[PDB]
């Protein structure tokens, strides 16, 4: 279902450049402008706070998604512990772009935060495994990439809203 | 919507159906094939 | 014209009524068909000047010539499109904002077909003749 | 297992094995009658002899072979054997269950030839197709529930008509509003999207998706309204049931790459490949 992102392996000009050059393959593709949404991260000595879509944010250091509730319920928890377990770091990087549709799918590049960060895509799908299909998609997109690696074996099953610990994955990337 | 065989559908407006004739002349032929089905059977050029 | 609002053809045979919000401006319209979120655009155009009206004329009798091709042509095995997609040597086909019919039952997509109505009729708001041009590149 | 018919094309196998041989010293038994274009005759020979390679091939066919061994050897067959003399005159009822056999057999090809059908007429020859009584529904049910790992379940809240719904590997439940009989006016969803157990109050209809399954709904609504046989209502219900579990993959992508559109699926041929294209 939630199918995991991927880092931005096309790197050969500037970074706003190339996901010019991105959004202009995918209009080329042909699709319509689905909304922009974006991507939080807010790490504690290691809670990482996350949002996607998208009334609800979501916080974990290694937990299986347990947010259910908006960033109101979260906060809260937070500046209550404002000496207990608020260990707010330097803020971590967070993304932002646009969203647009092929046919019957949806797709999302990310941006960088203070310049030298990445610009990565991420894809999801409709179904319930089916990892070989969607990788077509995106072969139509770019040449070798999106290793995948979600939580297999489990269907705990189809990994719903548990691919933003995958996200934790491209907050590994720095 | 409408759906003859092959999920073959269209829009249309508040009196314009006039594709129920081409149907009839398609089951005309259709008829024509089973019938001579029936009864020395021709191939499927229809 | 008529008793609640007006009236206008868009071609010469039904489609592109408008009318008028008895309570406040920005009169209404709604052609019957497709392209939704689209004439709002129109619309508002039309609450603040008024004036041009034929730019959207002209898009409204390619949409509709677009939409009547499609709508009469969606009963044999095909599909429509909206460009080649692929300009590999612009040297065959030449014009304007065209559309574009393919087909499956004799291949998958040996010679795609585009054609477009020769637009701008010499002293008719209608009628562009629908020019026809075969292509078989593959 | 039924590996054992293997064996017999093994028995052709090795009856060439005879025949090669012979094969063999019938073209030594006369020498060349007229060439006259090339000596290839003489390796012609040798293609005989290249035929003897296939007795070879028959040790080779034993590797696939030779599965497994049942239990209680024998099979129960010489039972009736260890009898005494006074059950032996018995062996015509083991005739009989190969002709019983031979009859099924022959009702495989019959029944076959019969898919030709030459009724010039069905009606003026006589009634009341819709069953009347409402346990017939609960019958198909069963039926339809005896196929393994597909679940199907009915509630009927509407009335006397049928209304039910089907589960399978996905969530791709299909839920099915028809007549006593005959299956008609079906419809599709997945992952949620109709939750037609208690949707706002009950089974709800909701007559929608998010564009992906409406064109297999469509499909499923003309193959009912294409496999409505005259008579055999169960044979029909059976039939849409094969067809339903066609898509309990939706892996392969034939005649066309995995890119052409949304998905794909048209398999009232018994094999689904690229819709779109028929």
């Amino acid at each position: 279902v939630t199918c995991v992102s991927q880092m931005p392996v096309a790197e050969g000009k500037s970074l706003q450049q190339t996901v010019e050059l991105l959004t202009k393959k995918l209009e080329m593709l042909g699709a319509e402008k689905q909304g922009t949404f974006c991507v939080d991260c807010e790490t504690y000595h290691g809670k990482l706070m996350y949002v996607m879509h998208y009334p609800l944010s979501c916080f974990a250091l290694f937990e299986n998604g347990p947010c259910l509730i908006a960033d109101t319920n979260f906060d809260v928890l937070m500046v209550k512990l404002k000496g207990f377990f608020q260990s707010a770091k330097a803020s971590k990087i967070e993304t932002r772009g646009t969203r647009y549709q092929y046919c019957d799918f949806l797709v999302k590049v990310g941006t960088v935060t203070m310049g030298p960060s990445a610009r990565g895509i991420s894809v999801e799908v409709e179904y319930g495994d089916c990892w070989s299909l969607l990788l077509e998609f995106l072969q139509s997109f770019l040449g070798s990439h999106a290793p995948g690696a979600p939580t297999v074996f489990g269907n705990a099953v189809y990994g719903p809203a548990d691919t933003m610990i995958q996200y934790m994955e491209l907050f590994n990337k720095i | 919507r409408v759906v003859h065989r092959d999920g073959r559908v269209i829009m249309l407006s508040h009196q314009e159906q006039e594709l129920q004739d081409f149907l009839l002349s398609q089951m005309s032929q259709h008829q024509v094939h089973a019938v001579q089905q029936l009864a020395w059977q021709v191939l499927s050029f229809s | 014209t008529a008793l609640p609002a007006l009236i206008v053809p868009i071609l010469e045979p039904e489609c592109l009524h408008i009318f008028v919000d008895l309570h406040s401006g920005m009169f209404q319209l709604m052609l019957y068909g497709l392209d939704p979120a689209t004439l709002e655009d129109m619309e508002k155009s039309l609450n603040d000047d008024m004036k041009r009206i034929i730019p959207w004329i002209q898009q409204l009798k390619f949409w509709l010539g677009q939409q009547r091709c499609k709508q009469s042509i969606k009963h044999l095995p095909t599909i429509t499109t909206e460009t080649l997609q692929l300009a590999n040597y612009s040297t065959h086909p030449i014009g304007s904002l065209s559309k574009n019919k393919l087909f499956i039952k004799l291949t998958r997509l040996p010679q795609y077909y585009i054609v477009v109505e020769m637009l701008e009729v010499p002293n008719k708001p209608t009628q562009l003749s629908y020019n026809y041009y075969f292509m078989s590149v593959s | 297992g039924v590996n054992l018919e293997a064996f017999s094309q093994a028995i052709s196998a090795i009856q060439a094995l005879r025949s090669s041989v012979s094969r063999v010293f019938d073209c030594l038994k006369d020498g060349m009658r007229n060439k006259e274009t090339l000596e290839g005759r003489e390796k012609a020979f040798i293609a005989n002899f290249q035929d003897n390679l296939h007795s070879v091939n028959r040790d080779l066919n034993e590797l696939e072979r030779l599965s497994n061994l049942v239990g209680k050897p024998s099979e129960n067959h010489p039972l009736h054997n260890s009898g005494l003399l006074s059950l032996d005159p018995y062996s015509q009822l083991l005739q009989a269950y190969k002709w019983s056999n031979k009859l099924q057999y022959h009702a495989g090809l019959a029944s076959g030839l019969l898919n030709q059908q030459s009724l010039k007429r069905s009606a003026n020859q006589m009634t009341t197709l819709v069953l009347p009584p409402q346990y017939v529904d609960d019958v198909i049910s069963r039926i339809d529930r005896m196929f393994p790992e597909m679940s199907i379940h009915l509630s009927r809240p509407n009335g006397t008509s049928a209304m039910l719904l089907v589960t399978l590997g996905k969530v791709l439940k299909v839920i099915v509003v028809m007549r006593s009989l005959f299956i008609d006016r079906t419809i599709v969803k997945g992952y949620n999207e109709s939750v037609y157990t208690e949707d706002g109050k009950l089974d709800i209809w909701s007559k929608s998706s998010y564009q992906v399954f409406q064109k297999v709904t469509d499909h499923a609504t003309t193959a009912l309204l294409h496999y409505q046989l005259p008579q055999m209502p169960d044979v029909v219900v059976r039939s849409f049931m094969t067809w339903l579990r066609s898509y309990i993959k939706l892996f392969q992508a034939p005649c066309q790459r995995c890119g052409k559109f949304l998905q794909d699926g048209l398999p009232p041929t018994w094999r689904d490949f690229r819709t779109l294209e028929a």
